[PDB]
DNA sequence: TCTCCAGGCACGTGTCAGATATATACATCCTGTGCATGT
DNA sequence: ACATGCACAGGATGTATATATCTGACACGTGCCTGGAGAC
């Protein structure tokens, strides 16, 4: 319950037609923009895509990113959305192809069904069972256990490895713990002290659960969501089994690492195996790079080979830039910052300014999103401080005008309170002037220059 | 669990005091089913109690109660509201809590005479839970209703 | 779609466990281990192996 | 299931005969281009033949004129069996190592080994297993297994009933023994024995019995590059390094013995030398310290043959600030060997169309292809590539069966043309920001 | 053949899987039959 | 004027929760004695 800037848009508002009708599910006008959003949402819901580029052009202040959520919130909540910025990628850790394709495979989801394997039990008897072990320094090692778990309906009396021990053995599983031997892994999370064993006289805070029902050998089917750039991180750093590598591989700080092409092929093949057997299903997804022209030309050089790819999310630039000069090679120019190779897979979206009305409308919607209502000439107030100074100030002077609403005992806001904050809080364009105007010499009571 | 139920929230907070007050509870249900994900909350809050329901056989019955009434350790018993005819005793009891009411009002008078009887000492108190805005509502009228026609007919 | 609403509203008002309760999931597993055949088969002495190999596989 | 389609998705090879190398016009994909595709065809001629070393093939040409087109074509017409490794020019400039380092790897790549070894392998449903277990433990046990022709009995060592309680092997399953390590892949399960599975889904593939004899030798062919041997002997258990892209600055002393240990299984017959491909995609994102490697690591027996593609004109190079030819420095200008391409005559550019709508299968009409090859004439083959998929939503919008040139022309209405965008900044200046003003109404 | 004892037989017993009605409520499916409309 | 089709009447059927009974087949315990087993 907190109202962002974006918060009024709750979906694009089409017709059954794909005609996109202005004032309607939060949006105002933008006609041409919302009906190709549209039918980029249902190219994207149609799987076949594999690799698309959408640009949303247009001059700040002119809802770029409120087409973005509303495409994420007509998707739905089970197709992946990954938003990053142009900023995000330049880590210190791996190169930034490398974050490139990570997002990229964090935008294509899986849905995989899985059938766990679980031993539910109590411990009933608990002895080890070492083996021979002759003169090689480190001395005896335990080889074989006797571990009894008793369920409600039928025990079992079971013999364990050396290393499903040693994963009991970091658990601390005395005997009475009721625990769940997960035979996928190896792991076994202790549960509880069991209530046959219960005591009011206790101190060690353990949690008292019952004897598990049902059968000790169980066995139940899940659904998992589950992204291929998480089965990359999964294969890169291993944390799963009981050997040294996964478990010293869970002590050390993670690091982001280069998941190089050979394992982000193998994983295709694995997924390929898990939908040939019908288990797994495929969902791609959306990649949006929101201020592109902050990427350099060497992003933009990589991201050729990264759509020339059979699998590949749909990329959906936004750039607010004219002609411009890119950050990479300082010596071409070129709109929006992309470059004039790379311009022309994309399919650009155009977006228009707006109009003294339609600047009325969205003040409305937004006064009546956050909770501040008011009058009509205070509408009209804030409205041509929106023809006249920029849309996105014109919506901020209604968040003090409400506090000073209430200063003055007031409910509605009138056109005194906005005459108010439109004194005490200030744009850019007045600062700015005011600005060159004291700041004449700098000195004492001057601007450091 | 216990916050993902109003009843069962509320009921936390009723037994803390009872407990700390010495009061001993039959508490009683219209579903097996829910008699089931209780016992796990009161083995979580390591209570003591017994159980009697259509699955308890005769003389586990007779054991049961018996139990109940001979050893005051035993907090809470958790009964299924139509299940045990009349005629079982329950005296040591004190409260009576009723999860979830009966469309029929007398199945839950029936219910509240195993502790207000002859033998009984101390004052019975019948909580009943009722969550507002729902079905639960809609019952509890339904059977004042009910109760209404029996007061002027059977007087 | 629930058939009785009455007797589904008296069971959401008792607790909503009462239609999908949880229960320790876990996450996803993305190697292959070795499925058991049937319960009727390994009575009581059985024998647990760790049999949890990566379907990543490096063939030389 | 992982075969969406992309850019390039009906290329089918490089199409070009066999015989005569004539590049007929119109075959596997690659349609219309003729001299580039004669030249690849030569160049893709004498890779198979592998008698010369690693030598410089430069695809200069406009953009969207088909070069990362003949460059996949000469990718699918080489099979799984000479190694193809893409490399876009902005995955050398890492962190993880140096950047020349970077690019000794990427050589390394695509130089294969080609061995050949036999294993000894076990089909066949398991008929019962018995093991004798009773406090007793894995000592003997008896394995009954059959095929569709054999049956037989087997006797156990203690390290096979060990992995048979390990994979859990039960009366009925498909498994493979591998003799001579002793894993077993459980291939499946037989059908025969579908009352037997409790423990199993309800929707359970289940095979047939193996046909033919029950032990047979395997003739198996590995081919992996001397990376994989570097990356291998470079720490204790080093491979993992190669999945997890976790390997640093190898030492080059383990490069030049691994080298003389492949001449040295060449001259005992044991090997065989495979020289691949490297294509490195956009060679003007190299700076001068990388020419001044290529220069070199073209010079040696074992390198791959290098491709590679460039779009700029007179440009500058990277790391200096003096211009140069497509990009790169005429030292190495010298080295390399320029194939120029050129851009599509109207008739190409519908046939191509063509190709694009068969192989999203969307239907055309006539005059809609006319309308689409106009606006390629005049828009380039990626607009109207994308114009294809989107008039295919758009009748299917408004529930049709072919596009026409109502849905053409609301494609072409929603969706700019870059010439239209670069004209849009041009006409939208003073609120789009250029360098430093914003104005707002 | 002389010898032994335990396996099996007769006899109780006890219990629980599937079956017999049902208090507690209500929505739903059913179709006899009446009325209206059309030929 | 007659026949056919379409919706009221209010009943039987139906859905869901445990209760209250029950029955007969299976398993188990007991007692005992004769015949299967020993081995010369
Ligand atoms: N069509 C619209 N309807 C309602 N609000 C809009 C619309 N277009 C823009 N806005 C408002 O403009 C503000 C900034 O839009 P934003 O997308 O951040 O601009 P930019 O395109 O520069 O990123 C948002 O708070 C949003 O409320
Ligand atoms: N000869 C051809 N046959 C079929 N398609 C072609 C041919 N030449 C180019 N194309 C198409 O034109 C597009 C541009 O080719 P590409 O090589 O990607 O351009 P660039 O050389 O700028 O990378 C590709 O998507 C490809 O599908």
């Amino acid at each position: 319950h907190r109202t962002a800037a974006h918060t009024h848009i709750k979906g694009l508002g089409l017709n059954s037609s794909g005609i996109a009708e202005k004032q309607a599910a939060g949006f105002v006008g933008q006609c041409a923009a919302r009906e190709a959003c549209g039918v980029v949402v249902d190219l994207i819901k149609a799987h076949k895509m594999a690799g698309r580029g959408v640009l949303l052009a247009g001059g700040p202040g002119t809802g770029k990113t409120a087409l973005a959520l509303a495409i994420s919130q007509e998707l739905g909540t089970k197709i992946p959305f990954c938003p990053i910025t142009g900023s995000e990628i330049y880590s210190t850790e791996v190169k930034k192809t490398e974050v490139l394709m990570e997002n990229f495979r964090r935008a294509i989801g899986l849905r995989v069904r899985e059938t766990k394997d679980v031993y539910e039990g109590e411990v009933t008897e608990m002895t080890p069972e070492e083996a021979e072990n002759p003169l090689g320094g480190y001395g005896k090692t335990i080889s074989t256990l006797l571990i009894g778990l008793k369920s409600a309906r039928g025990q079992k009396k079971l013999r364990l490895d050396p290393s499903i021990y040693e994963a009991i053995q970091k658990e601390r599983v005395q005997v009475g713990d009721v625990i769940y031997i997960e035979t996928n892994t190896g792991a076994c999370k202790r549960v509880g002290r069991s209530d046959a064993y219960a005591t009011e006289f206790d101190l060690e805070a353990e949690e008292y659960v019952p004897i598990p029902k049902g059968e000790v050998h169980k066995k139940k089917e899940i659904v998992q969501d589950v992204t291929l750039h998480d089965l990359d991180v999964a294969n890169a750093r291993p944390q799963g089994g009981q050997d040294i590598i996964s478990m010293m591989g869970q002590l050390m700080k993670p690091k982001m690492t280069e998941i190089t092409d050979k394992l982000r092929m193998e994983i295709n093949k694995v997924v390929q195996k898990y939908i040939n057997q019908g288990v797994a299903e495929l969902i791609p997804g959306v990649l949006f790079i929101d201020e592109a022209h902050m990427l350099d030309i060497e992003c933009f050089t990589y991201l050729n080979k990264a759509l020339e790819s059979p699998i590949a999310p749909i990329v959906v630039l936004a750039s607010n830039r004219g002609i411009a000069t890119i950050r990479g090679a300082d010596d071409l120019k070129a709109a929006h910052g992309i470059p004039p190779d790379f311009l022309q897979r994309l399919l650009i979206i155009p977006t228009h300014p707006y109009e003294p009305d339609e600047i009325r409308r969205i003040v409305r919607i937004r006064a009546q999103t956050e909770g501040v209502q008011l009058t009509d000439a205070a509408v009209d107030r804030v409205a041509e401080h929106g023809v006249r100074i920029s849309l996105r100030y014109c919506l901020q002077l209604l968040a003090p005008a409400s506090i000073l609403a209430r200063v003055n005992g007031r409910t509605q806001v009138d056109v005194q309170d906005i005459a108010e904050a439109e004194e005490l809080f200030l744009d850019a364009r007045r600062s700015a002037n005011i600005l060159t105007s004291t700041g004449e010499s700098g000195g004492l009571h001057g601007f450091i220059s | 669990f216990v916050t993902d139920s109003g009843k069962l929230a509320k009921l936390d907070e009723l037994l803390r005091e009872l407990k700390e007050g010495g009061h001993r509870v039959l508490l009683y249900f219209q579903m097996t089913r829910m008699i089931d994900l209780m016992e796990e909350y009161l083995t979580y809050r390591n209570y003591k109690y017994c159980r009697l329901d259509g699955s308890t056989k005769l003389e586990d019955r007779r054991d049961t109660v018996a139990d109940f009434q001979t050893r005051p350790e035993i907090f809470i018993f958790l009964l299924s509201t139509r299940a045990g005819g009349l005629g079982i005793n329950l005296t040591t009891a004190d409260t009576v809590i009723f999860y979830d009411s009966d469309w029929n009002p007398t199945i839950d008078s029936q219910a509240m005479d195993r502790a207000h009887r002859l033998g009984q000492t101390k004052q019975v108190t019948v909580y009943r839970l009722i969550t507002r805005g729902t079905i639960e509502e809609r019952i509890r009228k339904r059977a004042l209703q009910k109760e209404e026609v029996q007061r002027v007919v059977i007087t | 779609t629930l058939m009785n609403l009455v007797m589904q509203f008296r069971k959401v008002c008792n607790h909503p466990d009462l239609f999908e309760r949880a229960d320790t999931s876990s996450p996803f597993f993305c190697g292959h281990f070795a499925e058991t055949g049937s319960f009727l088969r390994e009575g009581t002495n059985v024998a647990l192996g760790y049999s949890t190999r990566s379907l990543v596989e490096y063939r030389l | 299931g992982l075969n969406l389609i992309a850019a390039h998705s009906h290329i089918r090879g490089l199409g070009v005969d066999a015989d005569t190398l004539e590049p007929r016009p119109s075959s596997q994909g690659l349609v219309g281009q003729e001299k580039a595709r004669k030249a690849a065809a030569v160049v893709l001629e004498m890779i198979k033949q592998g008698k010369i070393a690693g030598r410089a093939v430069l695809i200069a040409g406009p953009p969207s004129t088909g070069k990362t087109a003949i460059a996949m074509g000469m990718a699918q017409s080489l099979g799984q069996d000479v190694p193809f490794t893409t490399l876009a020019a902005s995955e050398i400039f890492s962190l993880e190592m140096s950047k020349t380092e970077a690019l000794t790897q990427a050589f390394r790549k695509s130089i294969g080994v080609r061995i050949k070894e036999e294993s000894e392998i076990m089909e066949g449903e398991v008929v019962e297993i018995q093991i004798d277990r009773s406090t007793g433990g894995a000592k003997q046990g008896k394995l009954t297994i059959k095929t569709t022709d054999m049956e037989a009995i087997y006797d156990m060592g203690s390290k096979m009933i060990d992995a048979m309680t390990k994979e859990r092997v039960m009366a009925g399953d498909i498994i493979s023994i591998d003799k001579s390590s002793g894993k077993i892949t459980k291939l499946g399960r037989s059908y025969a024995r579908s009352r037997d599975y409790d423990a199993m889904g309800v929707d359970t593939k289940f095979l047939q019995c193996p046909e033919g004899e029950l032990q047979k030798r395997k003739e198996v062919v590995h081919t992996v590059s001397l990376h994989e041997i570097d990356v291998i002997n470079s720490r204790t258990q080093g491979f993992l390094a190669l999945f997890s892209g976790d390997t640093g600055e190898i030492r080059s002393e383990i490069r030049d013995q691994i080298n003389t240990k492949v001449a040295e299984w060449k001259e005992e017959g044991k090997a065989e030398i495979v020289p691949g491909v490297l294509f490195i995609d956009e060679v003007h994102m190299l700076d001068i310290e990388c020419f001044s490697y290529i220069n070199r690591a073209l010079e040696s027996d074992l390198a791959p043959i290098v491709i590679m593609a460039s779009n700029r004109g007179v440009s500058r190079i990277r790391g200096t600030d003096y211009k140069s030819p497509h990009g790169l420095p005429l030292d190495f200008l010298d080295r390399v060997v320029i194939i120029n391409t050129h851009p599509y005559t109207p008739d190409e550019l519908r046939q191509i169309l063509s190709i694009r709508a068969q192989e999203e299968e969307v239907d055309l009409t006539p005059d809609a292809l006319a309308l689409l090859t106009k606006i390629g004439q005049e828009a380039g083959l990626r607009y109207a590539s994308n114009l294809i998929t989107t008039s295919q939503l758009i009748a299917a919008k408004r529930r049709a069966k072919q596009v026409g040139v109502e849905d053409v022309q609301r494609s072409f209405k929603l969706f700019y043309d870059p010439a239209r965008s670069v004209r849009f900044v041009q006409e939208s200046e003073k609120r789009l920001i250029g360098n430093d003003g914003v104005v707002d109404f």
